RNA sequence: CCGGCCGGGAACUCAAAGGAGACUGCCAGUGAUAAACUGGAGGAAGGUGGGGAUGACGUCAAGUCAUCAUGGCCCUUACGACCAGGGCUACACACGUGCUACAAUGGCGCAUACAAAGAGAAGCGACCUCGCGAGAGCAAGCGGACCUCAUAAAGUGCGUCGUAGUCCGGAUUGGAGUCUGCAACUCGACUCCAUGAAGUCGGAAUCGCUAGUAAUCGUGGAUCAGAAUGCCACGGUGAAUAC
């Protein structure tokens, strides 16, 4: 789904684990009941795609944004296709 | 029974007849009767006069009828004279708090025209 | 509303407001940053706020202060 | 559009899974996508080799890919340089130390992947479809094969409307769940577009 | 001595123990009128004991879990009738005839796709 | 009912009086699957009915319900391309089923305080057959009496 | 003492594997409790089956994870030497935590 | 230490694997002595036991070129790409599907009982302290029949309200906040105080349901940083009626 969008997604992940989880430290530790200075609330001139709330969780194969399933990492369409062929282990039809 | 204004409520439990005062609901009324040391389920009949003006003395400590109506009106006028979104929105007569006007804005907008 | 800790403005708008009050209110400011809570030092400036297509000038009065910028720049034109 | 995939409704009954690793939720998607990459690669790079199945299993941080193919000699080659090349690149893809095996599919005209790939190859060599289908049904019924149905579809012979024209011989009991129905499907990218080839092969009743 | 019945009913399970004795009923270390005997139809745990009577016949220590009020109660009824192997297969003529040894195998039907609940189909517009 | 002739399921009798008749009456009264509430209403209302009339419980109920049972009812045919309202004889199970439905419905119509008073006053108004459910029975019997010409 | 907790998607495969670990352990060492079964986790997935509109057509699927617990009591050196490097299972996750 | 709490017991619930079981098998009657039907016994279940999965050849040149793949056509300093702000949330209106109501079979306050199914590591997050509350602080335990989400609610027992637009109903609006997130103005969710519309059972018409069903009551999950009255599941109470 539009190559550009998948490339954009990889950009957001790479910035997400470059800056944040290392300087997202700020928003967890210094924005707190400690002193204060306005400074670390203004030290969010980090490139806005380091934010991990900007990944979409696209389908791993087709990049489809909607219908994602976090367990399999795929959209519902590729979950069904692969589920029926037998590449998803353990998964089968359900009836109860 | 003429408490907090021209408000005269009576023949009803004191937690609920106090709710007739514009600016006290159930919570604030429990606060008035607890602060004045009055049981919650006595009427205004069967309640003494010194007891009544202890309720007057307690209801005087919150912003009620006139002061509250002009405080609310003052807030809305400040918004409509700012010309913010909440003021233009408040001014046209359309829902303020980001609700749906495509359909079902009907309290705020009034019964349907043609 | 929001935020027990700090209000919000962008750092570029912080610097443009500091330089705007230091060297006097000369010109309206191009601001895209509608995210931004009006500060009391911003009183008297003319800050044009982007409404999707146009920067509309907002003259800051004293009672603008507990508000975002974009409240004074409507985005949809309804007739 | 209305029939269930006849492999998927038999997954616990008679048919096995082509992936037989266990994994928790942390690495289920990663193992699964790594399987898409090794089947994608290993399907593209053995297009001439007539490959039927590729079965992945992961015993303790190592992949074990089994290539069910009809021509094992062309997969292995003159002393098996091609196999060690393939496990080198599968070890590159999956990131684990790779093993690789080759299972010889004898009777290749009873395997639906090989039949659909056959008919697809013939359709993209511009032969008429009735020969491809009809020959496939005849030579598949010739060796065992208690039933077979083939079904091509879509703009057949370069038309401007799309037909199907399926054939079948013998018994293909598709609602019976203990039926060993070997079903598979290919696509023929011709100069008129895609032609879909499905083939069901009924082998036995349990 | 000590006589057991398994006795389940819509997601309940009532262990029913019987010794011969008085007419007391002990359910989860609690009396009958205190467990659900403040509520609807405590009679149904007493229905198997009106086919030949319990007046001072047998003390029963019962322990039920899972289910609701009526589920637990029906589970105890089935549990006592399964636990009337105290007397022989005599009782299970007449106890069969009241419809008490039947495990009532009505369970909640599953919700099905495209239906709001088990059979209530969502309403369909014009035609 | 197109094909399937049916059985019927057996209701448990009333836990105070052992009456399956009155058990079906608390099922007719019950709303939203709340049976405890409905049997509380029936026990209160029939208890004040037994106290008021002084007879007994379920013979005061059986008299008050005996005055509202329909004899025959109208029923549509659509046989000869016409709408006929033929009179037809009511089956006994349907007879007292209609009796209870009319008592309960008329008791929901009344304007007293509690449901036990609405239904106790409705059964008391049906004991000397002057209530609303008896007007429903006389209405049904005027329809089947006017249209007697179809049998 | 030594709990070995096995998980797999196929119940024939897990009770084969745990039968092998039981007879291995109590053959070499001693005091194996037994394959206690520990409820199956059924994870259900309800996907839309069509590539466009059509909500009401859905496909329901499940993955059943089976556990077994063994709980070998005696810490013989022979049973921990003989218990390692001997699984011959492919779709089983073992946990050999003490 | 009165709590399965401990030693212990493996009976029981239960867990999960393997078996048995239900086939008109037996009996009576009716029937071409046939198929079968009606009734009866035994049995947990009786006649495809209940439910699901399973959807024939084809129909609608039905839906999807926007999941993907793809023939041809078309743009290829642009119909491609990057960015910020906006919009998809607009509102004289009309329709669909739902939720909450109009109350006393109820509202509110106090006490108290009984579930099933699930999810959880960049996660679920006890206990304890602070806050009226949403929540905050320190922080165990748990990759999990062990810990957490997590108190089921209708129910029941007391008291009150008393047929009032009312102690119904909660929309709307003002103020004060909490959390998530670079960021809640357009345009979140939740909390507290205040406000307290419309609505008193719905015109023509129309819909769903045959038994653990409808109705009604809660709980969970997927997507998800945060956002469900929707969707998918789970149990509690539990009908009426079918000539």
């Amino acid at each position: 789904a539009k190559q550009s969008m998948k490339a954009r997604e990889v950009k957001r992940v790479a910035l997400a684990d470059k800056y944040f989880a290392k300087r997202a430290e700020l928003k967890a530790i210094i924005s707190d009941v400690n002193a204060r200075w306005n400074a670390v609330l203004k030290l969010q001139t980090l490139p806005r795609d380091s934010s991990p709330s900007r990944q979409r969780n696209r389908c791993r194969q087709t990049g489809r944004p909607h219908g994602f399933l976090r367990k399999f990492g795929l959209s519902r369409i590729k979950v069904r296709e692969a589920a029926m062929r037998g590449e998803i282990p353990g998964l089968k039809k359900a009836s109860w | 029974a003429r408490i907090a204004g021209i408000n005269i409520p009576d023949h009803k439990h004191a937690v609920i007849a106090l709710t007739s005062i514009y600016g006290v609901g159930k919570t604030r009324s429990k606060a008035i009767l607890a602060a004045a040391g009055i049981a919650e389920d006595v009427k205004i009949s069967e309640l003494s006069e010194g007891q009544i003006d202890t309720l007057r003395d307690e209801v005087a400590k919150f912003v009620v009828e006139g002061d509250l109506r002009r405080e609310i009106s003052m807030s809305i006028k400040r918004l409509m004279d700012l010309g913010c979104y909440r003021g233009l929105r408040h001014r046209r007569g359309l829902p303020v708090r980001g609700q749906r006007t495509k359909t079902n804005a009907r309290t705020r907008k009034g019964p349907r025209k043609p | 509303r929001s935020l027990k800790k700090g209000p919000f403005i962008d750092l570029h708008l912080l610097k443009k407001v500091e330089k705007a009050v230091e060297s006097g209110d000369k010109k309206p400011l191009r601001t895209w940053s509608r995210r931004s809570t009006i500060f009391p030092n911003m009183i008297g400036l003319t800050i044009a706020v982007h409404n999707g297509r146009q920067h509309v000038p907002v003259f800051v009065t004293d009672e603008m202060v507990g508000h975002k910028l974009g409240e004074f720049a409507p985005t949809r034109t309804y007739r | 559009g209305q029939k269930v995939h006849p492999n998927g409704i038999r997954l616990g009954i008679v048919k096995p899974w082509n992936s037989t690793w266990f994994a928790n939720t942390k690495e289920f998607a990663d193992n699964l996508d790594s399987d898409f990459k090794v089947r994608q690669y290993l399907t593209k790079e053995l297009a001439k080799a007539s490959v039927s199945r590729i079965v992945i299993e992961r015993p303790a941080k190592s992949i074990r890919v089994t290539i069910h193919t009809a021509r094992p000699g062309i997969v292995i080659g003159k002393k098996g340089e091609d196999v060690e090349k393939l496990r080198k690149v599968v070890a590159d893809i999956a990131g684990v130390p790779a093993q690789i095996n080759i299972a010889e599919v004898r009777k290749p005209e009873l395997d639906a992947k090989l039949v659909a790939d056959s008919i697809t190859s013939q359709l993209e060599r511009r032969v008429m479809f009735r020969r491809a289908m009809k020959r496939a049904v005849q030579n598949a019924m010739r060796l065992g094969a208690k039933g077979i149905k083939v079904e091509v579809s879509g703009r057949l012979g370069g038309a401007e409307i799309a037909r199907t024209e399926w054939y079948r011989e013998g018994r293909v009991p598709l609602h019976t769940l203990r039926a060993d129905i070997d079903y598979n499907t290919s696509e023929a990218h011709t100069t008129y577009g895609v032609i879909g080839v499905k083939v069901w092969i009924f082998k036995g009743e349990i | 001595n000590q006589y057991y019945g398994t006795g389940r009913r819509k997601s309940s399970a009532a262990r029913v123990f019987i010794k011969p004795g008085n007419g007391k009923i002990v359910i989860n270390q609690r009396s009958l009128e205190q467990y659900f005997g403040r509520e609807t139809a405590r009679m149904v745990v007493r229905q198997p004991l009106e086919l030949v009577d319990m007046v001072e016949k047998l003390d029963l220590y019962i322990t039920v879990k899972g289910g609701g009020i009526s589920g637990q109660a029906g589970a105890i009824r089935h549990g006592i009738t399964r636990a009337l192997m105290e007397y022989d297969e005599s009782l299970r003529s007449e106890l069969r005839k009241a419809g008490f040894v039947t495990r009532d195998a009505r369970q909640v039907e599953r919700k099905k796709v495209g239906l709001r609940k088990a059979r209530r189909r969502p309403q369909f517009s014009k035609r | 009912p197109r094909r399937r002739v049916i059985g019927q399921r057996k209701i448990l009798p009333d836990p105070k009086f052992g009456s399956e008749l009155l058990a079906k009456f608390v099922n007719i009264l019950m709303v939203d699957g709340k049976k405890s509430t409905a049997e509380s209403i029936v026990y209160s209302a029939l208890e004040t009915l037994a106290q008021r009339s002084g007879k007994s419980e379920l013979e005061a109920f059986e008299v008050a319900l005996e005055n509202v049972r329909p004899t025959v009812e109208v029923k549509s045919r659509r046989v000869g391309g016409s709408t006929y309202q033929v009179p037809v004889e009511v089956r006994p199970v349907r007879r007292n089923a209609l009796a209870m439905r009319w008592i309960v419905e008329a008791a929901r119509k009344r304007g007293d305080k509690s449901m036990a008073l609405r239904l106790a006053n409705e059964l008391s108004d049906a004991a000397e057959n002057k209530g609303t459910a008896v007007k429903k029975r006389e209405d049904v019997h005027r329809m089947a009496e006017a249209n007697k010409a179809f049998a | 003492r030594i709990r070995i907790r096995l998980k797999a998607f196929d119940h024939r495969l897990i009770d084969q594997a745990t039968a092998e670990i039981v007879e291995t352990a109590k053959r070499t060492g001693a005091q194996v409790r037994g394959p206690i079964p520990l409820p199956t986790r059924k994870e259900r997935f309800t996907v839309l089956i069509s590539p466009h509109v059509n909500k009401d057509a859905r496909d329901q699927y499940e993955i059943r994870t089976h556990l077994r617990l063994v709980d070998i009591v005696e810490p013989t050196e022979k049973t921990v030497d003989a218990l390692m490097r001997l699984d011959l299972a492919a779709g089983v996750d073992v946990q050999i935590s003490l």
